[PDB]
């Protein structure tokens, strides 16, 4: 069932028992860290083995 | 608890694994903060069931 990927995630937010105004409230800031913490990824496994 | 949808030209709340569409009211939503924040929001009238018990 499609949905908005924004929305599914207000969804995952209230299923860790968080209000999902917090998430459309910080949409912009959740979505940058999320970006970040992917990159840092891409890092360790390049520099790594 | 719940999703927002419209048919097109109509806005409900529906329960999110079973389609039953509701009228908008301030007992099944919350208000946080002013519409300038949100990504996406929409327009609409949110019904107040006390408004018609002062009409009376
Ligand atoms: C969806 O994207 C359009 C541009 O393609 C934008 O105008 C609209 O505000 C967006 N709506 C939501 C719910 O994100």
């Amino acid at each position: 069932l499609q949905i908005p990927f924004a929305m599914q995630m207000a969804y995952r937010f209230n299923g860790i028992g968080v209000t999902q105004n917090v998430l459309y409230e910080n949409q912009k800031l959740i979505a940058n860290q999320f970006n970040s913490a992917i990159g840092k990824i891409q890092d360790s496994l390049s520099s790594t083995a | 608890e719940g999703v927002f949808v419209s048919n097109g030209t109509h806005w409900f709340v529906t329960q999110r694994n079973f389609y039953e569409p509701q009228i908008i009211t301030t007992d099944n939503t919350f208000v946080s903060g002013n519409c300038d924040v949100v990504i996406g929001i929409v327009n609409n009238t949110v019904y107040d069931p006390l408004q018609p018990e002062l009409d009376s």
